[PDB]
């Protein structure tokens, strides 16, 4: 809708294929920017359209925030494994890596891990056992 | 009063200035079975002597920093006074004799609060009064 | 021009306001301003 | 006696105590409470006088782990001389050292940052380097990169036999504390075994290595038709058309030397006392004749101190003896004791001893600095100018944190290692007994030259803005010579042998192919105000360093200020507050202090010499400089300093994008960023940052992933000891890619 | 002339009075302690201020507050 | 060699021979700020002249004026006259401030100016003093060219 | 056309009635 | 930035001995009403943010004054 020209017909970004060098960075990634929205100035702009750019956005997201929460939930997984050993002052700095890496293919699937603890009300602390300040 | 000979100390900087002759000087007084050398709290070394030694320190903090030292030379029987200019010489340290670490009796609780520390009121208690929310009467 | 001038009306009016209120009134000014600043009670 | 001893076996070899991090202090091995252990453990790892208690077990320690050190030096040694061997054009810029950049360090094909492979000359494409190595390699006489691979191999080889005597000499033969001190047997083998054996050694390699190498390259033998080194010893008949006075023979040759008939050494041995014409340097016969010089000075004078043969000088009864019934009588003001009990300081403590010898090896390192652009000692040195600024900016600094560490050392020694017993009233009890006579006139000669340099340089500003050019400190306006300066530059040109010894004095214009090597460098009223500059900011170094050294045992304010220790943040807030009170806490001032002092140095450095001594010479001999006098107007303003010299050199770094220069134009704006994130940690206090972790802490308690190390806020010291560790890096990287984007654009 | 008050969460282990550098604190009998003592500030106008006594004192939200009030020429340690 | 001050190694100070000297005890306790014998007048009176002389030397030939002849010492003099006012309007200032019941103690050397009459009395010595002076080496500054003459010869 | 001489001359002692009600005032709030 | 970065016992013991010299100097007659201190903990963090704010108005009050009425 916006003046966001696709980069096929972009006539500031068919320079940028002009004259250019080749090695690997300039001339394969710059085809696969064509298909990319570019404005007047022929550099290819991130818009958020309603279906043309639905799934366009969401790799990112998807893919990331799994992996977000992968890091998160082996490191969540761990410091609880550690805690119910009762040695987690010694097994912060001196990794268990047979564990950590137990408690990472734990979390190869954490988000229906996730909502197994959010119905069964164990992913958060109540209130009342936590440390807080006079208030 | 007091009387001593001074230890061998071949003068400093860190000494007395115009504030011991015109508000107030100090006076450490200690006896020593030995001729040792010491360090001034006015910065350098000086030799005390074998029989009463008398010390004229500027505050009250630099004859406890001595008396500190002489403490770890097996001198516990210093005498610290205090020398108003007109020369009224009061007795201040120990003042009872006794050591204030160890436990006398006949002496107060002077300046206690008989609540914990968390429970003093709030300074919007004490507002537009004289006193302060530490001084607090109730409790 | 080489000389500080002024077209607007009374224009010897900052010839002697600026030495006076810059240099040679705040000495005078700051010895009011210290003798209060430094005056004792009874 | 100054006989050996050891000890068989003291420290078992095993990585059990290895798995125990914090061994070393009683309170780190007891566990990690909070994340405080985690910065205790590096900031107490070299404290060795804490790990123990004894001069013994302390002194094994710091024996074995400067071979761990030396071990460290010869692994960057090596890889100097690697890629010297294998990714670099040492080929061919020994071929052609004027169109030919120095190079190396070729970057890998990834990221898009092959941008920075420039074109060097030649097909090769690399990172022009500023070190010099090219420059000092030729002096050597290297000429293929098969002899850099195997001084680079000889090296690695050399590290594994340094690491291998640290593990000796701690866990096999460790000495006694008997051995470590005899330091008059220590300077004997120091001035004469080290220091004059290895000017003995080098006199050796120039006059068969690197005299006749840089002859024939003079002659432009374009090498395929010059020797290998070993071809001037095995063949005598070829180093004869080559001097041809001495005789050169296997001992026909050397009996001029034993039968004193010098006059045969006299064509490369000479005296001659200039540049090099064609190369730039200085003569490798003149720099030849020089080591064999200090050689012969360095061995006699290890033979002064005495060993047990009877004979020598002692050094303990050389300082007990400066008492003062023997002094001259003007200077009789220190002591009936004198400095006795002096050498039970510098032998039973080493923090004395490091205190002394980082301020040599610092003052030493800026004295090498400024000899090395004026005496130019490498062939086509002062003419890469990119290499002439690198080498006196990287020595200046250098050189000015071994200064603040050598005042480091002096007030450890003083909290630690200070004894009031064996020093009553020698010559360091009555400096403390005076240490407000030396820090009044010292803050007053601060405060003395920083309106005598610093406010003549805001008169000038203020005249220049008034359009009154006639009523300023300028060479046309009121003028403030050198008169004392310019009078030293009169001497050591008019005692001259026959070759104007450094033409930055005056005479001659060394110009030795299309840029100019030496100038004189003419001393103004821009060069008065800028030397005050120098004299005002080294004397505020000296003197928040100094304060920090004689208030470190005691003050008027705290009186017991050696209990608290040395690395203390504060004694509370009593005493109206008495924060910033300790010894560290003017070694952390005097950073800021060194760093303000030395970013002057190598500023007029820089300006002084691209205005009046850089430049190209054309075919009449005018020369153009590089930024064209340009010192001797603007330099007075401190607005000509913002607009003349860091606005306009900066052109260079600011449009250094697309092109070769373009990490150099990221260096410089992720420099300014450190900088300014220095300002975090100094500005602001802990007890913000500890009550955020505390509401930070809680949004893990929330949701069950707090950690059982618990989070704290930095200390006070640890907060202000990372404030000045990235104020002086992002202030640094900021100025070296603005010396090294301006100059490699250049050449 | 600062104030030191002292509470009753006090477990007379004389520590803050050992750490005191001026002679403000001094043990006086109590009853509400195995050690039997509890802190007395009677010399407070020899009060310094530098909260010492407050680094020692091992009771949680210690039992001895310094508060800094007005500060005179035996309260900021001026010698001259 | 350094003793303590005056016999009391407690003092925080030193008998060095810059303080403590013959020579230079006999010359500080001699200039008119420490001479034995002199009213608060003429302490003030020869403190001043020894000012208001040298004062108007550096705007004379280094001032804004210096390129005039005429106009080189007004600009001068008026350095030093406002140098000397200014200054003898802040001990003024001094002697009101300082002398209300702490007469620089009542209980010494190096000020021995202690009642507020000895220091009234300094007072019209400064001004007095430093504008003779300022005058004296004006009038010897305008009539330089009449002065070089009678030095030299030039007048027979 | 600027104003006139004597209208400087006229806002200076009109200002005198701020300069003089600003010192009773600053009194009054008893410094 | 000095104080900012420099903080209270720097300048304490740096006055103490610039107290020293005066009083044991001759011909300085003036002696201080009342003693000289380093100025406080909470005063020096407000002197240092009130030149830290004003050489931040009179830089940007200056540039963007002089970099559009010259160059328009
Ligand atoms: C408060 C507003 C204000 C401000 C910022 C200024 C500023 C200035 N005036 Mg002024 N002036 C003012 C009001 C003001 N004026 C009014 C209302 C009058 C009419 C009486 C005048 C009449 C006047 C004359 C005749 C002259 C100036 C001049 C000047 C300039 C230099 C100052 C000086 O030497 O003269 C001294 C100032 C006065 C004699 C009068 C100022 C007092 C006014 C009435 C009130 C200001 C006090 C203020 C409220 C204090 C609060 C601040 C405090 C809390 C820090 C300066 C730019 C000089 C000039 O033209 O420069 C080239 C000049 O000679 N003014
Ligand atoms: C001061 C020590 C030092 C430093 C900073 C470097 C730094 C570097 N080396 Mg080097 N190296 C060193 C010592 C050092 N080396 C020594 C002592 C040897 C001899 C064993 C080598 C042998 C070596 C080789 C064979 C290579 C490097 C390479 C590199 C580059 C990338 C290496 C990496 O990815 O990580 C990098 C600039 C690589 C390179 O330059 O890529 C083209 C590479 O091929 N180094
Ligand atoms: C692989 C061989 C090896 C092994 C197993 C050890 C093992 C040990 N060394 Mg060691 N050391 C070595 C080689 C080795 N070293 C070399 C090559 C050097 C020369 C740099 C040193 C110089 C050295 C010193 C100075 C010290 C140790 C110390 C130690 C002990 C604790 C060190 C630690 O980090 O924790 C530990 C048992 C420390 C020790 O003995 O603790 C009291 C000690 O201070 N080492
Ligand atoms: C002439 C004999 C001799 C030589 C050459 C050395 C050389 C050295 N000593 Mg040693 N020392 C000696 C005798 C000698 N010492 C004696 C008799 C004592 C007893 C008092 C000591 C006690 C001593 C101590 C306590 C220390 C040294 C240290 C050092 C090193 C200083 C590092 C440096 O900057 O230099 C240049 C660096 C080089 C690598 C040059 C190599 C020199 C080689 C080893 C000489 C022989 C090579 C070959 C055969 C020719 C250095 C290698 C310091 C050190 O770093 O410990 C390792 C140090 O801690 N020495
Ligand atoms: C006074 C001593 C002295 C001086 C002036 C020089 C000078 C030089 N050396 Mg060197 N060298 C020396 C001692 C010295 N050396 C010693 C003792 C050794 C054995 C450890 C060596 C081993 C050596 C090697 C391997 C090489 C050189 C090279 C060079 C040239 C390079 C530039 C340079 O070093 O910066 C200038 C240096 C200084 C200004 C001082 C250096 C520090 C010395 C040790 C100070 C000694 C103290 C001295 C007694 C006190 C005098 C005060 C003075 C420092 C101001 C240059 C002409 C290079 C070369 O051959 O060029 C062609 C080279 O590759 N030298
Ligand atoms: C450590 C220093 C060192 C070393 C290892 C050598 C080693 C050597 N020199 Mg020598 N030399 C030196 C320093 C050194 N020199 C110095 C300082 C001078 C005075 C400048 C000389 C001047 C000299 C002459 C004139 C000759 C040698 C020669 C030689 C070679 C044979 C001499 C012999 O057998 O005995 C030999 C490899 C001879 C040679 O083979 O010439 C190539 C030869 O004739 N040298
Ligand atoms: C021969 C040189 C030398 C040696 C042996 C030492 C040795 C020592 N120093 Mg030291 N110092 C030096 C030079 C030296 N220094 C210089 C040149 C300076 C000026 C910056 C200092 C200033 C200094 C201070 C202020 C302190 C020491 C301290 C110490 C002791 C403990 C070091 C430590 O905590 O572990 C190692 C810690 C680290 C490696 C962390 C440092 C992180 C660095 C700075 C980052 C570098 C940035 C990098 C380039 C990117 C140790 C005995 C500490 C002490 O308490 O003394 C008893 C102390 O507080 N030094
Ligand atoms: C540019 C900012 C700046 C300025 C102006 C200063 C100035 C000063 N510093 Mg400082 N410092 C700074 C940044 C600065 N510093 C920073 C960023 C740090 C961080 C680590 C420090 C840390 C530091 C330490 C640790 C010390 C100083 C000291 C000093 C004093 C040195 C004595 C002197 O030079 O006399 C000359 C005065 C100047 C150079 C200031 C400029 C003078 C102007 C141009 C003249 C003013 C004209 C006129 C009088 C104005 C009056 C007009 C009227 C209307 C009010 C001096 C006042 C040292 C000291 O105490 O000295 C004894 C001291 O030890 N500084
Ligand atoms: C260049 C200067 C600089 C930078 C980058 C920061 C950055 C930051 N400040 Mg600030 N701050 C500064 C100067 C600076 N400060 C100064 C001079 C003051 C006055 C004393 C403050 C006082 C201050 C306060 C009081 C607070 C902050 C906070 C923060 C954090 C903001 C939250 C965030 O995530 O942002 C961005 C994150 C970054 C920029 C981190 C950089 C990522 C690095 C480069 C990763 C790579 C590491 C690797 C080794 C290289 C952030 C780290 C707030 C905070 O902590 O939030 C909880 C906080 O309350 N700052
Ligand atoms: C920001 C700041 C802090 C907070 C500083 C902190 C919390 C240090 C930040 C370092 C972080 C926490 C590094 C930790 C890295 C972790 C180990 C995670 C790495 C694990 C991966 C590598 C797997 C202070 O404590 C402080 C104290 C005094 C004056 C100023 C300041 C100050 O400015
Ligand atoms: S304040 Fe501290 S030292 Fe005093 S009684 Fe309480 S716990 Fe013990
Ligand atoms: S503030 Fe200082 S002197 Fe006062 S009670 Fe606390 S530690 Fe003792
Ligand atoms: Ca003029």
């Amino acid at each position: 809708n916006t003046t966001l020209v696709p980069c096929y017909k972009s006539p500031a970004f068919v320079e940028r294929m002009k004259n250019a060098p080749d090695s690997y960075y300039t001339t394969k990634p710059l085809k696969a920017y064509s298909q990319l929205l570019c404005g007047e100035d022929g550099l290819p702009r991130i818009a958020l359209d309603r279906l043309s750019l639905a799934v366009d956005v969401a790799i990112p997201i998807a893919i990331f925030l799994y992996t977000a929460g992968f890091i998160g939930w082996s490191g969540r997984s761990y410091l609880q494994a550690i805690k119910k050993q009762d040695k987690a002052e010694e097994k912060e700095v001196f990794i268990d890596v047979p564990l950590f890496i137990s408690c990472m293919v734990m979390a190869l699937f954490w988000p229906m891990a996730v909502i197994k603890e959010l119905l069964a009300g164990e992913l958060v602390a109540k209130d009342e056992e936590i440390p807080i300040s006079v208030r | 009063t007091l009387s001593g000979q001074t230890p061998i100390f071949g003068g400093s900087t860190g000494g007395l200035l115009k504030k011991a002759e015109v508000e107030e000087k100090y006076a450490i007084t200690w006896t020593s079975p030995k001729e040792q050398v010491f360090e001034m709290p006015t910065g350098g070394a000086a030799i005390m002597r074998q029989g009463q030694n008398l010390l004229y320190l500027a505050r009250k903090e630099q004859c406890i920093a001595l008396g500190g030292q002489l403490r770890k030379f097996k001198i516990t029987d210093y005498k610290i006074y205090r020398i108003y200019p007109n020369g009224e010489t009061v007795y201040i340290h120990p003042a009872d004799g006794v050591f204030p670490e160890k436990v006398n009796q006949g002496r107060e609780k002077v300046r206690y609060n008989d609540r914990r520390i968390g429970q003093n009121p709030s300074p919007s208690k004490v507002k537009f009064s004289g006193i302060a929310t530490y001084d607090a009467p109730n409790s | 021009m080489t000389q500080l001038t002024g077209d607007y009306a009374a224009s010897w009016l900052p010839w002697i306001m600026i030495p006076l209120v810059f240099y040679i009134l705040p000495f005078p000014v700051f010895a009011i301003l210290f003798l209060w600043i430094q005056k004792e009670a009874s | 006696e100054v006989r050996v001893v050891v000890d068989n076996d003291p420290v078992p070899t095993s990585f059990q105590k290895w798995s125990q991090p914090g061994h070393f202090d009683r309170t780190l091995a007891k566990g990690a409470k909070t994340t405080t252990w985690i910065w205790n453990l590096h900031a107490n790892a070299h404290d060795f006088d804490t790990h123990t208690s004894d001069l013994e077990d302390i002194s094994r320690k710091i024996f074995a782990a400067h071979f761990g050190h030396l071990a460290v030096v010869f692994i960057w040694l090596s890889g100097m001389y690697f890629h010297g061997a294998r990714f670099s054009n040492f080929e061919a810029w020994m071929a052609n050292p004027t169109g030919i950049k120095p190079s190396a360090q070729v970057v890998w094909p990834i990221f898009g940052q092959e941008i920075l492979n420039g074109d060097m000359g030649g097909g090769f494409h690399g990172i022009q380097i500023t070190s010099g190595l090219f420059q000092m390699w030729r002096a050597a006489g290297f000429t293929n990169t098969f002899q850099l691979y195997c001084t680079a191999i000889g090296g690695l080889v050399m590290a594994a036999l340094m690491l291998f005597a640290g593990w000796f000499h701690y866990h096999k033969r460790a000495p006694k504390l008997e051995w470590f001190q005899n330091t008059q047997s220590m300077l004997n083998h120091h001035l004469a075994g080290l220091l004059g054996l290895g000017s003995l050694g080098w006199t050796g390699h120039l006059i068969h290595v690197s005299l006749p190498t840089n002859k024939l390259l003079d002659t432009g033998v374009a090498l395929k038709d010059i020797p290998l080194p070993h071809e001037f010893i095995l063949n005598p008949s070829l180093m004869n058309k080559l001097y041809p006075h001495a005789d050169w023979g296997f001992v026909k040759g050397v009996v001029p030397f034993f039968t004193l008939q010098w006059g045969h050494f006299t064509d490369f041995l000479t005296f001659k006392g200039g540049l090099n014409p064609v190369t730039g340097g200085l003569w490798l016969t003149d720099v030849a004749h020089h080591h064999l010089a200090i050689a012969v000075m360095f061995i006699i004078a290890g033979h002064m101190y005495r060993t047990n043969w009877g004979i020598g000088h002692s050094i303990k009864e050389m300082l007990d003896d400066a008492r003062t019934p023997n002094m001259l009588p003007f200077l009789s003001f220190i002591g009936p004791v004198g400095h006795k009990g002096l050498f039970e300081v510098l032998t039973t403590s080493w923090h004395a001893q490091l205190s002394i010898n980082l301020a040599m090896l610092g003052s030493l390192s800026i004295i090498i600095a400024h000899h090395m652009y004026a005496m130019p000692p490498y062939p086509y040195l002062a003419t890469d100018y990119g290499t002439v600024v690198s080498l006196f900016t990287h020595h200046v600094w250098i050189g000015g944190f071994l200064i603040v560490g050598g005042a480091a050392h002096a007030a450890i020694y003083m909290v630690r290692d200070y004894d009031p017993e064996q020093n009553f009233n020698n010559v360091l009890d009555r400096v403390l007994r005076h240490r407000d006579a030396i820090i009044s006139h010292l803050a007053w000669v601060c405060q003395f030259l920083g309106f005598h340099s610093f406010a003549m340089y805001c008169h000038n500003d203020t005249m220049r803005a008034f359009g009154r050019p006639q009523d300023m400190f300028s060479d046309t306006g009121i003028q403030l010579q050198p008169v004392f300066a310019q009078w030293l530059q009169h001497i050591h040109t008019m005692t001259i042998l026959h070759d104007p010894v450094s033409y930055a004095f005056g005479g001659g214009v060394v110009a030795v192919g299309g840029k100019v090597a030496m100038m004189p460098i003419t001393l103004g009223t821009a060069d008065f105000l800028i030397h005050h500059i120098h004299a005002f900011t080294i004397h505020v170094t000296v003197l928040v360093l100094l304060k920090g050294v004689l208030f470190a045992r005691s003050s008027r304010l705290i009186p017991d200020k050696a209990n608290l220790g040395f690395r203390f943040p504060c004694d509370g807030p009593g005493r109206g507050g008495t924060c910033q009170v300790s010894a560290w806490d003017h070694v952390f001032l005097g950073l800021f202090w060194m760093y303000n002092s030395l970013s002057m140095v190598i500023f007029h450095f820089f300006w002084k010499m691209q205005s009046d001594v850089w430049g190209t010479v054309g075919a009449d001999g005018v020369v153009t400089h590089i930024t064209g006098g340009n010192f001797a107007t603007s330099s007075i303003t401190n607005n000509g300093w913002l607009r003349d010299f860091l606005w306009a050199q900066s052109t260079q770094v600011i449009t250094s994008y697309n092109t070769s220069l373009s990490a150099y134009g990221l260096m410089f704006l992720g420099g300014h960023f450190i900088f300014g994130f220095s300002l975090m940690f100094l500005f602001s206090g802990r007890g913000y940052w500890q009550e955020l972790i505390e509401s930070i802490v809680w949004a893990h308690n929330k949701l069950k992933v707090a950690p059982a190390i618990q989070p704290r806020a930095l200390s006070i010291i640890h907060g202000r000891a990372v404030g000045v560790a990235h104020y002086l890096l992002g202030g640094i990287v900021t100025t070296w890619a603005f010396f090294l984007a301006r100059m490699t654009a250049f050449g | 002339s600062h104030t030191v008050k002292i509470y009753d969460t006090c477990i007379g282990c004389t520590q803050c009075v050992r750490a005191c550098p001026t002679d403000v604190l001094e043990m006086v009998p109590w009853d509400g302690c195995r050690a039997g003592q509890i802190a007395s500030s009677p010399r407070t106008e020899d009060c310094v201020g530098c909260k010492r006594c407050e680094t020692a004192c091992p009771t949680d939200f210690l039992s001895i507050r310094v508060y800094l009030g007005a500060e005179t020429t035996r309260s900021m340690g001026l010698a001259y | 060699i350094i003793k303590p001050f005056k016999g009391d190694p407690c003092l925080g100070n030193l008998s060095t021979p810059i303080n403590d000297s013959p020579l230079a005890k006999a010359f500080i306790n001699n200039l008119p700020a420490y001479r034995k014998g002199l009213t608060p007048f003429m302490r003030g009176l020869e403190i001043g002249m020894a000012h208001g002389y040298f004062l108007v030397g550096p705007e004379v030939v280094i001032g804004p004026l210096r390129e005039s002849a005429h106009g080189a010492n007004l600009s001068g003099l008026i350095t030093a006259i406002y140098i000397a006012v200014s200054a003898c309007l802040g001990i003024s200032i001094f002697a009101i401030t300082t002398f209300q019941g702490n007469p620089k103690g009542s209980y010494d050397s190096l000020r021995p100016l202690r009642t507020r009459e000895e220091w009234s009395q300094l007072n019209g010595g400064i001004f007095l003093g430093a504008m003779g002076g300022a005058i004296f080496a004006y009038l010897l500054l305008e009539n330089f060219d009449a002065l070089d003459a009678i030095l030299r010869g030039a007048v027979n | 056309m600027s104003i006139s001489d004597t209208q400087v001359y006229i806002a200076l002692v009109v200002a005198l009635v701020p300069g003089f009600l600003a010192w009773r005032l600053a009194t009054e709030l008893y410094k | 930035f000095m104080f900012l970065i420099t903080w209270r016992g720097y300048w304490q013991e740096l006055i103490e001995t610039l107290a020293w010299a005066h009083e044991q100097t001759p011909l300085s007659f003036g002696y201080w009403r009342d003693k000289p201190v380093a100025l406080s903990i909470v005063q020096a963090r407000l002197v240092g943010l009130t030149h830290f704010t004003v050489g931040y108005i009179a830089t940007y009050g200056a540039f963007l004054i002089a970099s559009t009425a010259s160059k328009f």
